[PDB]
């Protein structure tokens, strides 16, 4: 029913291999020719991908910032409302950079802020200048 | 036929 | 197995059941109730068990009815018609038993039988136990044809058939208690030495033997499976689906580096795309931290767009080192899978050139035992009579196996060194016209009612014919001779003065420099009592190694014999004979071989007897007269000793019955 198993034998193969009296070492040269064509593929992108390492050197440590912890804070103060205002038409609904820009306040009340101030600080028409960019 |  | 019943294995018959033979001689009992069966067939069993355990004597129908007890003993011509059917044909009272009943001087028919070998001599004694006139016309100077045992002083060595293949079932089984025999177990261990004279280890022994046994199952599937089994309008042979065999396993392998390296560049490309990010990341948050930087040096106090501008300058750098340190994630979670890779590659090659080599020795082992190169064998049928093999283990005879075609000789008109050159068979008998081999102007005519033709295949295979037919045999008969194989095989024995081998070790391999000559000295043979070895020339080295020197091939032994257990451990040996089979006219060959465009139907073919055409016009069409037997005329056993011997019993019973009639079919 089935080859023995670790021997390979489908009729496909067997007729590329028959096909005349060469065709063997014929199928089996272009194998050897596409192997070593992939091998110095292979060397090629080695070398590329090390430069790139190299330009990578010392990674990001001395761009890196540090951490401030900081306790939120529910009061919103003058300037904290402004900061909103800008991060707003900079940052308009992404909640999590806004509250990240304040620094003192949570997701959430950031998104109830919105509608609290709504009116007044025309976040209507500020969102509508973020939309145009 | 293949002996041993 | 044990019983009546083995008795009927031991005569390669099925113990519940009728073979056709029987069904021929016996219709009124297999057309009938199936309880009389049960009864014959117990008759042919116990009768079969009288006879096989003593052998040496014969196995009278009187003597036959006394050991029978009732419900059996009640019919009495029932258990004589199955006594003379099996005496008829040869499965009880064959070989060489002491005769209770001195055979009556009333010889009626004659017959002359070309050839002394196993086949000849088994009909001849059967024949003349039946009371005809049997003369044996033999070319050579002693009987046996290809069982040649080589005898100077202690030094016995066989250069024809050496071995016994087991005796579950086999003919030999019997003649071996008949005959003096001394039989020989063969132990299995043999241990192949390469080339350079160092044992091959054991990892490599079972690790290239079980890819053998695997590319032969392959050719099987290939043969069965994928009907791979006619090339170009020829038929296609083992050698060949061997190396397309193998041919596909290396292409596996190159088909298997591939697709693994190219995993390899599927990582790299995809790191690639991975440090591209990372190398444009880094350098836009240079900037971005200068910037920053920037609006930190803008001292306080600030209005609010500086504060925001801090702060968001700040956030996006947070944002964009998130980015970044996950990046680098990734980059470690890919830069251990090429680490993995790397150190997991796959097989470099499917087959070494040393292991190729070893694999070489494999294979002149299959070459011996078909006596051919496997470009020559069918793939289709060159596996047929392995469903009929003997049970137990192979056994060599110690005291030359010509023991027992000499034995078989005693009582009997044998003419040596006749050769014979035409045989005319007509409507009305038949002559036979030979020569001397001594002097070939001394003619010899010989006339008789029926010819025995035990001509080896490769005798009868001579163009021009060394023996030919009046009239000419027919197409179908001609046919059959040249599509069937008649292969080559040969030996060189070695004698000297003190066992300087491993006398625990039977026989031992030598593993061979190329392809081409895997089988030029690839096993030898201990299994005499005097320093003895025997070495065998198989495939295509067997027939080129003829038209080389005596010497020359006993310096080509020594030399392997020496890299193998030293150059000062081996002396010149005393005595050397090698054999040259292809050589010799009587037999043009070692032994059959089912040929590529051949099957076991050919087999068939050649065992059936010639009839004649009317002498004169519109009269009754006459008997047979040419009979054939021999190794190539039995399709379930060819190619050996039992298998000749078989067909010598058959032919007799079938001449027997044609001419002194079958008394036993009522
Ligand atoms: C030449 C040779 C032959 C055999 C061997 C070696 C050699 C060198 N043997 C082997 O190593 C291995 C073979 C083997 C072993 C196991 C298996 C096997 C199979 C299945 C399962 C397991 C194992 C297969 C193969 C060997 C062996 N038979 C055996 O069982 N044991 C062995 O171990 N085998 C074969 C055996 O050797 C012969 O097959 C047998 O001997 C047949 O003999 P016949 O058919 O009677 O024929 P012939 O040739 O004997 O007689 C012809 C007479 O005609 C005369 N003649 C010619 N022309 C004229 C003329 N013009 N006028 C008058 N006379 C004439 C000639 O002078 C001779 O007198």
């Amino acid at each position: 029913r089935k080859p023995p198993k670790g021997m390979f034998l489908s009729q496909e193969d067997v007729e590329a291999v028959s096909a005349n009296a060469t065709a063997a070492t014929t199928v089996l040269r272009q194998l050897d020719m596409e192997l070593v064509s992939v091998k110095r593929q292979i060397q090629n992108i080695k070398q590329t991908n090390s430069a790139l390492k190299e330009k990578l050197d010392g990674g990001i440590e001395p761009y890196r910032l540090p951490e401030v912890i900081q306790k939120c804070n529910a009061r919103w103060t003058t300037e904290e409302q402004l900061l909103a205002v800008q991060a707003i038409r900079k940052y308009g609904r992404d909640f999590q950079a806004i509250s990240d820009v304040i620094g003192n306040k949570s997701v959430v009340q950031v998104k109830n802020f919105f509608v609290n101030y709504r009116r007044r600080f025309n976040i209507d028409e500020v969102l509508q200048e973020w939309e145009a960019e | 036929p293949r002996s041993f | 197995p044990s019983g009546v019943e083995g008795a009927a294995f031991q005569s390669r018959l099925p113990h519940d059941r009728m073979t056709s033979q029987e069904a021929a001689c016996f219709p009124d009992i297999i057309s009938g109730p199936q309880q009389t069966q049960k009864v014959f067939l117990f008759i042919r069993n116990r009768t079969l068990q009288l006879w096989l355990d003593n052998p040496k004597i014969q196995l009278t129908f009187e003597a036959t009815l006394q050991q029978l007890e009732a419900p059996y003993n009640s019919d009495t011509v029932l258990v004589h018609r199955v006594h003379s059917y099996l005496e008829r044909h040869g499965l009880i009272n064959f070989g060489i038993y002491k005769r209770i009943k001195p055979l009556p001087t009333k010889k009626t028919g004659k017959v002359i039988i070309i050839g002394s070998g196993v086949s000849g001599l088994a009909a001849a004694r059967q024949l003349q136990s039946f009371g005809m006139d049997v003369t044996l016309l033999e070319a050579r100077d002693r009987v046996g044809g290809r069982v040649a045992t080589f005898r100077k002083g202690n030094y016995v060595a066989d250069l024809g058939a050496m071995v016994v293949t087991g005796l579950g079932g086999n003919p030999m089984a019997v003649v071996s208690k008949q005959v003096n025999m001394e039989l020989a177990k063969i132990k299995q261990k043999c241990p192949l030495y390469e080339a350079n004279g160092q044992a091959v280890p054991k990892e490599k022994d079972e690790m290239v033997e079980q890819e053998f046994n695997r590319l032969l199952e392959a050719t099987s599937y290939l043969s069965h499976q994928l009907d791979f089994n006619v090339l170009n309008n020829k038929p296609v042979s083992l050698g060949q689906a061997l190396e397309v065999v193998i041919q596909l396993q290396e292409k596996h392998v190159k088909d298997e580096q591939i697709e693994h390296w190219k995993k390899i560049v599927k990582t790299q490309e995809e790191l690639k795309e991975l440090l591209n990010k990372m190398v444009n990341l880094k350098e836009k948050i240079k900037e971005l931290h200068q910037q920053y930087k920037e609006a930190s040096e803008v001292k306080p106090p600030r209005d609010i767009t500086a504060e925001f501008l801090v702060k968001s300058k700040h956030r996006d750098l947070t944002a964009l080192c998130k980015e970044y340190d996950e990046l680098a994630e990734t980059q470690g979670k890919l830069e251990e899978k090429l680490q993995e890779l790397e150190a997991n590659p796959p097989s470099d090659v499917y087959l070494s050139s040393r292991d190729r080599q070893i694999l070489d020795w494999h294979f002149a082992n299959l070459e011996f035992a078909n006596a051919t190169p496997l470009s020559t064998l069918s793939l289709k049928h060159w596996d047929q009579d392995d469903d009929f093999e003997f049970t137990g283990s192979h056994l060599t005879v110690r005291n030359g196996y010509s023991c027992v075609p000499v034995a078989l000789a005693e009582g009997l008109d044998i003419k040596l060194n006749t050769a014979v050159r035409q045989v005319r068979y007509t409507a009305s008998g038949c002559e036979v016209i030979a020569v001397n081999t001594r002097s070939t102007s001394q003619t010899f005519i010989y006339k008789c009612d029926a010819v025995l033709c035990t001509l080896p295949l490769g005798v009868l295979k001579q163009q021009p014919p060394a023996v030919q037919f009046v009239p000419p045999l027919p197409e179908w008969k001609t046919s059959a001779v040249q599509r069937m194989g008649f292969g080559n095989l040969n030996k060189v024995v070695l004698c000297f003065d003190r066992v300087f081998w491993d006398p625990s070790v039977n026989l031992f391999g030598h593993v061979g420099s190329t392809t081409a000559s895997r089988g030029e000295l690839f096993l030898f043979w201990n299994l005499y009592k005097a320093p003895i070895l025997l070495a065998l020339v198989a495939g295509e080295a067997a027939g080129i190694m003829e038209n080389i020197s005596d010497d020359v091939i006993v310096g080509r032994c020594l030399a392997i014999l020496k890299g193998i257990f030293g150059s000062s451990a081996v002396p010149q040996p005393k005595e050397t004979v090698v054999s040259r089979w292809r050589a010799d006219p009587w037999a043009r060959g070692s032994y059959s071989y089912v040929a590529a465009g051949s099957s076991g139907n050919d087999y068939d073919l050649m065992a059936q007897p010639i009839t004649p055409g009317p002498s004169i016009p519109g009269a009754p069409q006459p008997i047979p007269r040419l009979f054939f037997a021999g190794e190539h005329t039995i399709r379930n056993y060819p190619a050996t000793v039992h298998g000749a011997l078989l067909s010598g019993l058959r032919e007799a019973g079938r001449i027997a019955d044609q001419f002194l009639g079958a008394m036993y079919t009522l």
